[PDB]
C-alpha cells in the first residue's frame, strides 16, 4: 500500500521530502501501525545536522530499540560523537536520549559521557545529567560505578543553580525507595538549611519536590520543628496547589511541639485553615484531591475547620465526586451548635435523583442521629419517614443505619421493630440483610416471630454471602440463648449446616465453637455470647488510627486521595 | 472597557 | 447460528444490526458498544475471531467499514469469515465498490440483500450470481 | 513520575502517545481506552485505579488528555502540569483540537520531550519555550539562553525590547450569591483574579498595591498569588514584588466574604389565585452609579411544571418564554444606575394532583457589570528597570474591571 | 428513487450537533403525524416515503410510537416496493396488538395464497424474520406444505426451509414430525445446490431431537459430499468459491455428519472414509491461487472434516493425519491458522488414543505460549497445556504456567490462577510441592487467587496429618518477609492457629515471635481478615499458656471492644469473656485440631 510510497520517499536525497516523510512514519507510528521494518532507512537519515530531524529520529530510536538493540547498536557512536557537541542544547538531547534507552549494550558507552555531564559548567547539562542518573538508576543499576554516580549526584546538591538542585533532589527521593539499611543517603541539618533556602529560587515545581524531601526529615529537637515551620509556612500562599499541599503535609507532619504552653501550636492551626478553604475553588479535579485530602486532616485533626462548616454546603452544579466528598466532610465537622443548618441540608439532599448521593444522605442522616443525641429523635423520625417512601435503596441504607444507631443507643428505640421487620422482603444486599438479622437477633426477647424470620433464611444459606450466614449464626445462637426450648431444632440445623455443609474453614470453626460452647454448659454460653458490650462511642466510618497516620505521613501523595496504603497498589 | 490608571 | 450481524465505521455508527435473537433494547446497546470496544482496539496483524461473552464474533474491516458476525462457540470460524467476504463483494458488485453513503442512503436495500444471503440466523445462498440475478430481477419490478 | 502521556480524540484514536518508563507499555493506552472513555457508567472520579495502575484524565474540547503512573505519585502535582500543558498548547496554537494536534505533531512532541523528562516536570512556564523551541551563532547567546531557561528568571526573556511600554490590568470576578427572602444572607462568596498583559522591555521590578489594609478598603480573607511574585517578602512585609512575564498571565486570585456590595435587588411577588392563575412581578434596582452601563444581563424567572401559558409583558427590554428552559428569561441590553423594571407575567396551571405542592426554586441570574462587586481597585502599580533609562512615567498603564455573575440565585 | 427521503437523510446527517438533528427529527416527526392525519387520501408513493422515514429515524435509535397502520397498508398493494418497505417496517419494528397482529396474520396469508414468487419470498422472510407463538399457530400448519413434493420455486423453497427452522427454534412444539419429513429429506437430491444447503442447515437443526427419524440423510449426505469433494472444478461452475467447489455447502454436510454416529452401512461408511481422506490429502497438494480467501476457504473444509473426525474417533488412521496436519498449522504464518489449530488440538487431546501423539508438540506448544504475544493464542495455548497436562510431565506444566502467569495481565490471571491450582492439586504426587505452590500462586497473583483457592489448600493441609509440620514452617518463614498479601495472611493466620505447636519448639518460631508477627499484618488488613485473625489469637490462647497474657490484653484493648462492625466486636468480646471465665476445661474442650474434611 503506502508503506512502500513511505519508504521510497523516505529514500530520497532532498532534505525537505526525507524530513516530510519521517513526520509521516512517526505519525504512523502514533496512530498504533508497525513500521519497525522501516528502521534502516531512517538510519540512512540520522547523519544530518538539523536539531528537529535529529529529535525525531531520537524519538524513533527510543520507542523502537525498546523492544530491537540488535541493529540499534550502532548509534553509540553517533552518541559519543554528539557528546562533546559544543551548543549545550544538543548535548542535553544527547544525554537524556542515550539514558532512554535500556538495552544492555548502551549501558556501558552511557557511563562515561554521563560522568563528564554531571561535572559542568553549563547548568542545564547538569540536570540533564542528574535526571539521566535517575534513569540509569532505573535499570540494573548494582555496578560501584552507580555509587559513584550516587555520591556525585549526592554532592550535586549543593549547587548555586535552582534547577540542578530540584532535580537531584528528586533523583535522591527517587533512588531512595532501596532498602540496604541505608535510606535516603543524604540530609544532614545543614542540607536542611540549604533546601529551606533554596524553596524561594527553585521553580514550582521545584518546591514540591523539596517539601516533599523535606517531609522524610524529622526534627532533631523541638525548636528545630519550629524553625523548619517557620520557614515552610510562606509556601502556603499559591506557588502551586501541590505546594500548597506539600507544605500543609509539611506543617501537619512537624506538629510535635507542645501542644498547649507554646502559642505557635495555636499559630500554626489558625494559618492552616485559610489555604485548606481556598483549594475548594479551583479546577474540580484539584478541587476533589483536597476535599480527598481535608477529609483526612479532619479525621486526624478535627479542631482546624470546626468553625468553617458554611463553605461545605454542596452545590447543585457541583461534580459527583466533589458533592459526595463535601456530604462527607459536613458530617465530620456537624456539631451541636449547628446540627439544625446540616439536618437542614440533609433532608433537601434526600430528594436528589442521584443513587450515591441519596444513598450517602440517607447514611449521613444516621450518621448525625449517632453523632448528636439531642437530635435522635427527629434523625429517627426523618428516617422513618424516608423508609415509609417505601424506595428500595432509601430502605436498605436507613436500616443499616438504624442497626448503628441501636447499638449506639441500646435498649430505647424498640417501638421501630415492627416498622422494620414490614420491610423484610425488599432487602436483596446483604448488608442490610445482616443488619435486619442482627436487630431481629439481639431483640429476640421482645418480639414473637423471630424464629419464623430467622428460619426463613435457611432456605437460601448457600449461595449468600459470608458476612450475612456468620451474622445468621451468631443471631441463631443469641435466640437459643434467649428461649432455650423453643429453638432446639433451629439450632441443630443451623450448626450441622454450618459445619458440615460449608466449605469456609471460618465458618465451620465459629461452628465448631458455637457448637461445643452449647453442648459443654448452658449458662457458661449464655454468659458468653449474651454479655455486655461496650457502646460504639460516637464513631463516624473513622478510618484505622495506625492507616489514618501513614496516610497523614501520605498527605500530598496519591495513597490520600485513595484512602489506601502504599502496599496495596504498586 | 479600558479606563485611565 | 448467527446471533446478529453489524456493520460499523471507525468512528462506531452502527450502519446495518440485524438480530437474530430476542434481545432489549438496553441490551442490544450494550452489545452494540461492547463489540465497538472489542473490536476496533483489535488491529490487522491480530486474529479477527475474538470472543466476548457467552458468543463469539468473527470480525473484518472494508475500508472503513467494520462487518461482524457473531455465532456460538461451537461454530465454524473460518466458514463464516468466507460468507462475511462473500457478502461484502456482492454488496461491492451490487453498488458499484461500496461506500458508506450506499449503506445510509439505501438502508432497505441493503437489508434486502441480507435477507437473501442470511435468513434464520443461518447462511442461505452462497452463490453471487445467483443474488446478483434475483436483486435486478427485484430491481427490474 | 508521569509514567505515560497520551491524548485521544473524541473518536477514540490516539492523537499522540509518549511513555517516560519501561513499566508502562502499550497496554496502558488499551486499558484507558477500554475502561474510561468506553465507561459503561457515567459515576467515576478524575482519579481511576486499573489493575495496580492510575490514571489521570481530564478533558478539553473533545480531546481527551490523561497521565499513567505507576508509582505513588502526586496527584495534585500531575493535574497542576496537566492544566499547564494544556495552557501551554493553547499558548502555541490556539484551540485544542484534532486538526491542531494533527498539524503540530512535532511542536507538541518537542514540548512533550522538553517541559518533562522522565517523568519530573521541568519548566514550562512557555516563556523560555519560545526561546529554543521553533515551529548558528556564538557561545554568547547561547550560554544566555541556557541561563535563562535553567536560572531564576525563567519567565522572561532577556532580550525584550519595545518602543511603547505599556500594561494592562484586568480584574475579573465571580459572584456566588444565595439571598433569603427574610433579609438574612445565608451564603456569600466572591472569587476574583487580576489578569495582566504586559509590553514592557528590560527586567521591571514591578511593584502591586491595592486597597488591602486589613477611603475604601475591602478585606480579603485571602490572597493565592502567581509563581513570579516573591511570596517571603509578601509574608514578611505584605508586599506584592514581582517581574512579569511577557505576555498575558495571571497575577493572583483573591477571595472575600464580608461587606459585599449587592448589586441588585431582588423583590418576588407571587400571587396565588385558585389554581388556575398566577402572578409573579420582578422589579430589579439598579445599586450603582449611573456612568456605568449594565450589560448581558439575564434573570431566568422559574415556572411550574403544570404551566400551560405563559404572558409576557415589560416596558423596556424583551421577555422571552421558552419552553426549552421551562422559564421566562428577561434580558435587558442596557441600563443605568437608580433604574427600574418590572415584568407582568400570567401563569395559566394545568389541572394536576392536589396533594403535590409546589416546590419553588431559586430565581437565578445573570449579568456583567463594569463594577468589582467585591470592591477592590487598583491603587498603584509602580514599575522600575534599573539596567534601562525609562522611568514610570514612560509607562503607560491601563486598569479594566470586568464582573461576571456566578452562581446568583434567589429564593422565592 | 425517493427524493424525499433523500433530503431528509442529508439534512439529518448535515446536522453538526445532536441538538439539530433532534430538532430536524422532531420537526419531521410532527410534518409526517400531520400528514398521516391529512383529509387528502394518501397515494401508494407517498405512504411508502413516509414508512421508510419512520424506519431510519428508528434506526437511528430514536423511538418511533406510530405508523404501524400505514406499514399495514402497505401490506396490500400491488406494487413491489410499497410492499416490500411495509414488510421492513413490520420486520423491524415489533408491535403485539391484537389488531395490528390480526392485520399482519392477514396480510402474510394474502400474499402466501398467491403463486408470486416473490411475494412468497417476502412473506417468508416476513415469518422468518419476527417470531412470535401468534405467528407459529397461525402458520406452522402452512409452511411445511410449501417445501414438500408441491412444486415451489426454488428460491422458495429455500425460503421455507429456513421459516420453518425459525419457527422449530422459538416453537418446537407447534412443529410435529407428520408425514412431511421424508420428503423434506429427499432435499438433498435437488440439482439446486441453494436448496440442498438450506435442507441440510434444517435437517441438521432437527435431528438432535429426532435422530432416528432423519437416519436417511446420513447415507443421502456422505454422497453428496463424495460428489463434491471427488470431481473436477469444472463442475458447481456456479457455486465453485475461488477454486474450492462449495465450501459452505461441504461444512454443513460435514457438520450434519458430524451430528450422527458412524454409519452402519459398510460401503456408506467406506464412502465416508475415502471422502476425508480425500479431504485430508488436498491440504498436501499446492493452492491453486495465491488469494488468502482460497486459503480460507479449503482450510474451512479442512477444519470440519477434522472436527467430523475426531467426533467420530472411529477410525485409528484417521486420527494420525488429522493430528500431524493440526501440528503443522501449530507454526503457520497466519495467526487465524494458529488460533484454530489450537482450539482443534484441545478437543483431539481430549480424546484418549492420541495423546502420545498430541503430547509430542508440547515443546512448540511451550514456545507459541512464550514468544506469540497474542492473548488469544496464549490462553488457547494455556487450554492445550492444562489439557496436555499428565502425572508425568505435571511438574513442568505447572512451572511454565507460573512462569507465564508472573508476565500476565490482569484478565486471564484469575483463570490461570484456578487452572494451576487444580492441576497442583490433581497431579500432587508429592504433598511438599503443592504447598510451594499454592503459595506461589498468592505471591504472584494475590489479588486474584480468590476464596476457593485458599479453601482448598487449607482442605488439603488439614487433612493430610504428614504435610502440616512443612506447611507451619514455610508460612511462617513467608509471614516474616516485608511483602504479604491479604490472602497469604489468612492463610497463616489459620494454618498458625492450629499448627503453631509443630514448630513452637524451635526458638526462632516461638509463640511470642508468632504472636507478635500476627498481631503486625493485624492492623493493615480487611474485617474479615480481622475477624479470622481473633479467631487465631484465642486458639494460641489456648495452645500457648505462656503468652495468654498479651492476648488477653490485645482483646482487651479499646479499639477492639468498640469495633464499628459487629462481627469483630462479637468477636473480641466472646474471645475475651471465654478466655477469662472459663476453667481452662471448657476453653480446652471447646478449641480442637478439628476432625479431617470429607462464556
Ligand atoms: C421544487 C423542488 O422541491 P424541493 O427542492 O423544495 O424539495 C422538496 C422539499 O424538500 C419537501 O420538504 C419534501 O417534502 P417531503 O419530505 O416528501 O414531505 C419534498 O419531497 P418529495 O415530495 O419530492 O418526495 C422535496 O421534493
Amino acid at each position: 500500500g503506502e508503506i512502500f510510497e513511505l519508504k521510497a520517499e523516505l529514500n530520497n536525497e532532498k532534505k525537505e521530502k526525507r524530513k516530510e516523510a519521517v513526520k509521516k512514519v512517526i505519525a504512523a507510528m502514533t496512530v498504533g501501525k508497525d513500521v519497525s521494518s522501516l528502521f534502516p532507512d531512517v538510519v540512512n537519515c540520522m547523519q544530518t545536522d538539523n536539531l528537529e530531524l535529529k529529535k525525531l529520529v531520537y524519538l524513533y530510536l527510543m520507542n523502537y530499540a525498546k523492544s530491537q538493540p540488535d541493529m540499534a547498536i550502532m548509534a553509540v557512536n553517533s552518541f559519543v560523537k554528539d557528546c562533546e557537541d559544543p551548543n549545550p542544547l544538543i548535548r542535553a538531547l544527547a544525554v537524556r536520549t542515550m539514558g532512554c534507552i535500556r538495552v544492555d549494550k548502551i549501558t556501558e558507552y552511557l557511563c562515561e559521557p554521563l560522568r563528564k555531564c554531571l561535572k559542568d559548567e553549563d547548568p542545564y547539562v547538569r540536570k540533564t545529567a542528574a535526571v539521566c542518573v535517575a534513569k540509569l538508576h532505573d535499570i540494573n543499576a548494582q555496578m560501584v560505578e552507580d555509587q559513584g554516580f550516587l555520591d556525585s549526584l549526592r554532592d550535586l546538591i549543593a549547587d548555586s543553580n535552582p534547577m540542578v538542585v530540584a532535580n537531584a533532589v528528586a533523583a535522591l527521593s527517587e533512588i531512595s525507595e532501596s532498602h540496604p539499611n541505608s535510606n535516603l543517603l543524604d540530609l544532614n541539618p545543614q542540607n536542611i538549611n540549604k533546601l529551606l533556602t533554596a524553596l524561594n529560587e527553585c521553580t514550582e515545581w521545584g518546591q514540591i519536590f523539596i517539601l516533599d524531601c523535606l517531609s522524610n526529615y524529622n526534627p532533631k529537637d523541638d525548636r528545630e520543628a519550629q524553625s523548619i515551620c517557620e520557614r515552610v509556612t510562606p509556601r502556603l500562599s499559591h506557588a502551586n496547589s501541590a505546594v500548597v499541599l506539600s507544605a500543609v503535609k509539611v506543617l501537619m507532619k512537624f506538629l510535635e511541639l507542645l501542644p498547649k504552653d507554646s502559642d505557635y501550636y495555636n499559630m500554626l492551626l489558625k494559618k492552616l485553615a485559610p489555604p485548606l478553604v481556598t483549594l475548594l475553588s479551583g479546577e474540580p479535579e484539584v478541587q476533589y484531591v483536597a476535599l480527598r485530602n481535608i477529609n483526612l486532616i479532619v479525621q486526624k485533626r478535627p479542631e482546624i475547620l470546626k468553625q468553617e462548616i458554611k463553605v461545605f454546603f454542596v452545590k447543585y452544579n457541583d461534580p459527583i465526586y466533589v458533592k459526595l466528598e463535601k456530604l462527607d466532610i459536613m458530617i465530620r465537622l456537624a456539631s451541636q451548635a449547628n446540627i439544625a443548618q446540616v439536618l437542614a441540608e440533609l433532608k433537601e439532599y434526600a430528594t436528589e435523583v442521584d443513587v450515591d448521593f441519596v444513598r450517602k444522605a440517607v447514611r449521613a442522616i444516621g450518621r448525625c442521629a449517632i453523632k448528636v443525641e439531642q437530635s435522635a429523635e427527629r434523625c429517627v423520625s426523618t428516617l422513618l419517614d424516608l423508609i415509609q417512601t417505601k424506595v428500595n435503596y432509601v430502605v436498605q441504607e436507613a436500616i443499616v443505619v438504624i442497626r448503628d444507631i441501636f447499638r449506639k443507643y441500646p435498649n430505647k428505640y424498640e417501638s421501630i421493630i415492627a416498622t422494620l421487620c414490614e420491610n423484610l422482603d425488599s432487602l436483596d444486599e446483604p448488608d442490610a440483610r445482616a443488619a435486619m438479622i442482627w436487630i431481629v437477633g439481639e431483640y429476640a426477647e421482645r418480639i414473637d416471630n423471630a424464629d419464623e424470620l430467622l428460619e426463613s433464611f435457611l432456605e437460601g444459606f448457600h449461595d449468600e454471602s459470608t458476612q450475612v450466614q456468620l451474622t445468621l449464626l451468631t443471631a441463631i445462637v443469641k435466640l437459643f440463648l434467649k428461649k432455650p426450648s423453643e429453638t432446639q431444632e433451629l439450632v441443630q440445623q443451623v450448626l450441622s449446616l454450618a459445619t458440615q455443609d460449608s466449605d469456609n474453614p471460618d465458618l465451620r470453626d465459629r461452628g465448631y465453637i458455637y457448637w461445643r460452647l452449647l453442648s459443654t454448659d448452658p449458662v457458661t454460653a449464655k454468659e458468653v455470647v449474651l454479655s455486655e458490650k461496650p457502646l460504639i462511642s460516637e464513631e463516624t466510618d473513622l478510618i484505622e488510627p495506625t492507616l489514618l497516620d501513614e496516610l497523614i505521613c501520605h498527605i500530598g501523595s496519591l495513597a490520600s486521595v485513595y484512602h489506601k496504603p502504599p502496599n496495596a497498589f504498586v | 472597557d479600558y479606563q485611565r490608571l | 447460528m448467527i446471533r446478529f450481524i453489524l456493520i460499523q465505521n471507525r468512528a462506531g455508527k452502527t450502519r446495518l444490526a440485524k438480530w437474530y435473537m430476542q434481545f432489549d433494547d438496553d441490551e442490544k446497546q450494550k452489545l452494540i458498544e461492547e463489540v465497538h470496544a472489542v473490536v476496533t482496539v483489535r488491529d490487522a496483524k491480530h486474529t479477527n475471531f475474538v470472543e466476548f461473552r457467552n458468543f463469539k464474533i468473527i470480525y473484518r474491516r472494508y475500508a472503513g467499514l467494520y462487518f461482524c458476525i457473531c455465532v456460538d462457540v461451537n461454530d465454524n470460524n473460518l466458514a463464516y469469515l468466507e460468507a462475511i467476504h462473500n457478502f461484502v463483494e456482492v454488496l461491492n458488485e451490487y453498488f458499484h465498490n461500496v461506500c458508506e453513503l450506499d449503506l445510509v442512503f439505501n438502508f432497505y436495500k441493503v437489508y434486502t440483500v441480507v435477507d437473501e444471503m442470511f435468513l434464520a440466523g443461518e447462511i442461505r445462498e452462497t452463490s453471487q450470481t445467483k443474488v446478483l440475478k434475483q436483486l435486478l430481477m427485484l430491481q427490474s419490478l | 513520575m508521569i509514567g505515560g502521556l497520551f491524548i485521544y480524540n473524541h473518536k477514540g484514536e490516539v492523537l499522540i502517545s509518549r511513555v517516560y518508563r519501561d513499566d508502562i507499555g502499550r497496554n496502558a493506552v488499551d486499558a484507558f481506552r477500554v475502561n474510561v472513555i468506553h465507561a459503561r457508567q457515567q459515576v467515576r472520579s478524575p482519579v481511576t485505579n486499573i489493575a495496580r495502575t492510575s490514571f489521570f484524565h481530564v478533558k478539553r474540547s473533545n480531546i481527551w488528555l490523561a497521565a499513567v503512573t505507576k508509582q505513588n505519585v502526586n496527584a495534585a502535582m500531575v493535574f497542576e502540569f496537566l492544566y499547564k500543558m494544556c495552557d501551554v498548547m493553547a499558548a502555541y496554537f490556539g484551540k485544542i483540537s484534532e486538526e491542531n494536534i494533527k498539524n503540530n505533531f512535532v511542536l507538541i512532541y518537542e514540548l512533550l520531550d522538553e517541559i518533562l523528562d522522565f517523568g519530573y516536570p521541568q519548566n514550562s512556564e512557555t516563556g523560555a519555550l519560545k526561546t529554543f523551541i521553533t515551529q548558528h551563532q556564538t557561545k554568547e547567546e547561547q550560554s544566555q539562553i541556557t541561563s535563562q531557561v535553567t536560572g531564576q528568571i525563567g519567565w522572561r526573556r532577556e532580550g525584550i525590547k519595545y518602543r511603547r511600554n505599556e500594561l494592562f490590568l484586568d480584574v475579573l470576578e465571580s459572584v456566588n450569591l444565595l439571598m433569603s427572602p427574610q433579609g438574612q444572607v445565608l451564603s456569600a462568596h466572591v472569587s476574583g483574579r487580576v489578569v495582566m498583559k504586559s509590553y514592557l522591555s528590560g527586567m521591571p521590578e514591578c511593584k502591586f498595591g491595592m486597597n488591602d489594609k486589613i477611603k475604601q478598603s475591602i478585606a480579603i480573607d485571602d490572597c493565592t498569588f502567581h509563581q513570579c511574585v516573591r511570596l517571603s517578602k509578601f509574608d514578611s512585609e505584605r508586599s506584592i514584588s514581582f517581574i512579569p512575564p511577557d505576555g498575558e498571565f495571571e497575577l493572583m486570585r483573591y477571595r472575600t466574604t464580608k461587606d459585599i456590595i449587592l448589586p441588585f435587588r431582588v423583590i418576588p411577588l407571587v400571587r396565588e389565585v385558585g389554581r388556575t392563575k398566577l402572578e409573579v412581578k420582578v422589579v430589579i434596582k439598579s445599586n450603582f452609579k449611573p456612568s456605568l452601563l449594565a450589560q448581558k444581563i439575564e434573570v431566568r424567572i422559574p415556572t411550574p411544571l403544570n404551566t400551560s401559558g405563559v404572558q409576557v409583558i415589560c416596558m423596556k427590554g424583551k421577555a422571552k418564554y421558552k419552553a426549552s428552559e421551562n422559564a421566562i428569561v428577561w434580558k435587558i441590553k442596557r441600563m443605568a444606575g437608580m433604574k427600574e423594571s418590572q415584568i407582568s407575567a400570567e401563569i395559566e396551571l394545568l389541572p394536576t394532583n392536589d396533594k403535590k405542592k409546589w416546590a419553588r426554586p431559586p430565581i437565578s441570574m445573570n449579568f456583567e457589570v463594569p463594577f468589582a462587586p467585591s470592591g477592590l481597585k487598583v491603587r498603584y502599580l509602580k514599575v522600575f528597570e534599573p539596567k534601562l533609562n525609562y522611568s514610570d512615567h514612560d509607562v503607560i498603564k491601563w486598569v479594566r474591571y470586568i464582573g461576571r455573575s456566578g452562581i446568583y440565585e434567589t429564593r422565592c | 428513487g425517493m427524493r424525499g427521503l433523500a433530503v431528509f437523510i442529508s439534512d439529518i446527517r448535515n446536522c453538526k450537533s445532536k441538538e439539530a438533528e433532534i430538532k430536524r427529527i422532531n420537526k419531521e416527526l410532527a410534518n409526517i403525524r400531520s400528514k398521516f392525519k391529512g383529509d387528502k387520501a394518501l397515494d401508494g408513493y407517498s405512504k411508502k416515503k413516509y414508512v421508510c422515514k419512520l424506519l431510519f429515524i428508528f434506526l437511528l435509535g430514536h423511538d418511533i410510537d406510530f405508523g404501524h397502520m400505514e406499514a399495514v397498508n402497505l401490506l396490500s398493494s400491488n406494487r413491489y416496493t410499497e410492499k416490500q418497505i411495509g414488510y421492513l417496517f413490520i420486520s423491524v419494528l415489533v408491535n403485539s396488538n391484537s389488531e395490528l397482529i390480526r392485520l399482519i396474520n392477514n396480510a402474510i396469508k394474502n400474499d402466501l395464497a398467491s403463486r408470486n414468487p416473490t411475494f412468497m419470498g417476502l412473506a417468508l422472510h416476513c415469518i422468518a424474520n419476527v417470531g412470535s407463538r401468534e405467528m407459529a399457530e397461525a402458520f406452522a400448519g402452512e409452511i411445511p406444505k410449501i417445501l414438500v413434493a408441491g412444486d415451489t420455486m426454488d428460491s422458495v423453497k429455500q425460503s421455507a426451509a429456513l421459516c420453518l427452522l425459525r419457527l422449530y427454534r422459538t416453537s418446537p412444539d407447534l412443529v410435529p414430525m407428520g408425514d412431511w419429513t421424508s420428503r423434506v429429506v429427499h432435499l438433498l437430491n435437488d440439482q439446486h445446490l441453494g436448496v440442498v444447503t438450506a435442507a441440510t442447515s434444517l435437517i441438521t437443526t432437527l435431528a438432535q431431537k429426532n435422530p432416528e427419524e432423519f437416519k436417511t440423510s446420513v447415507s443421502l449426505a456422505v454422497s453428496r459430499l463424495s460428489r463434491i469433494v471427488t470431481s473436477a472444478s469444472t463442475d458447481l461452475q456456479d457455486y465453485t468459491y475461488y477454486f474450492v467447489p462449495a465450501p459452505w455447502l461441504s461444512v454443513k454436510l460435514l457438520r450434519l455428519l458430524q451430528c450422527y454416529p458412524p454409519p452402519e452401512d459398510p460401503a456408506v461408511r467406506g464412502r465416508l472414509t475415502e471422502c476425508l481422506e480425500t479431504i485430508l490429502n488436498k491440504a498436501q497438494e499446492p493452492p491453486k491461487s495465491k488469494k488468502v480467501q482460497h486459503s480460507n476457504a479449503k482450510n474451512a473444509v479442512l477444519f470440519e472434516a477434522i472436527s467430523l473426525i475426531i467426533h467420530h474417533d472411529s477410525e485409528p488412521n484417521l486420527l494420525v493425519r488429522a493430528c500431524n496436519q493440526l501440528g503443522q498449522f501449530l507454526q503457520h504464518r497466519e495467526t487465524n491458522l494458529r488460533y484454530l489449530a489450537l482450539e482443534s488440538m484441545c478437543t483431539l487431546a481430549s480424546s484418549e488414543f492420541s495423546h502420545e501423539a498430541v503430547k509430542t508438540h508440547i515443546e512448540t506448544v511451550i514456545n507459541a505460549l512464550k514468544t506469540e504475544r497474542d492473548v488469544s493464542v496464549r490462553q488457547r495455548a494455556v487450554d492445550l497445556l492444562y489439557a496436555m497436562c499428565d502425572r508425568s510431565n505435571a511438574q513442568q506444566i505447572v512451572a511454565e504456567m507460573l512462569s507465564y502467569l508472573e508476565t500476565a495481565d490482569y484478565s486471564i490471571r484469575e483463570e490461570i490462577v484456578l487452572k494451576v491450582a487444580i492441576l497442583a492439586e490433581k497431579y500432587a504426587v508429592d504433598y511438599t510441592w503443592y504447598v510451594d505452590t499454592i503459595l506461589n500462586l498468592i505471591r504472584i497473583a494475590g489479588d486474584y487467587v480468590s476464596e476457593e483457592v485458599w479453601y482448598r489448600v487449607i482442605q488439603i493441609v488439614i487433612n493430610r496429618d504428614d504435610v502440616q509440620g512443612y506447611a507451619a514452617k514455610t508460612v511462617f518463614e513467608a509471614l516474616q518477609a516485608p511483602a504479604c498479601h491479604e490472602n497469604l495472611v489468612k492463610v497463616g493466620g489459620y494454618i498458625l492457629g492450629e499448627f503453631g505447636n509443630l514448630i513452637a519448639g524451635d526458638p526462632r518460631s516461638s509463640p511470642l515471635i508468632q504472636f507478635n508477627l500476627l498481631h503486625s499484618k493485624f492492623h493493615l488488613c480487611s474485617v474479615p481478615t480481622r475477624a479470622l485473625l481473633l479467631s487465631t489469637y484465642i486458639k494460641f490462647v489456648n495452645l500457648f499458656p505462656e503468652v495468654k497474657a498479651t492476648i488477653q490484653d490485645v482483646l482487651r484493648s479499646d479499639s477492639q471492644l468498640k469495633n464499628a462492625d459487629v462481627e469483630l466486636q462479637q468477636r473480641a468480646v466472646e474471645y475475651l469473656r471465654l478466655s477469662t471465665v472459663a476453667s481452662t476445661d471448657i476453653l480446652a474442650t471447646v478449641l480442637e485440631e478439628m476432625p479431617p474434611f470429607p462464556g
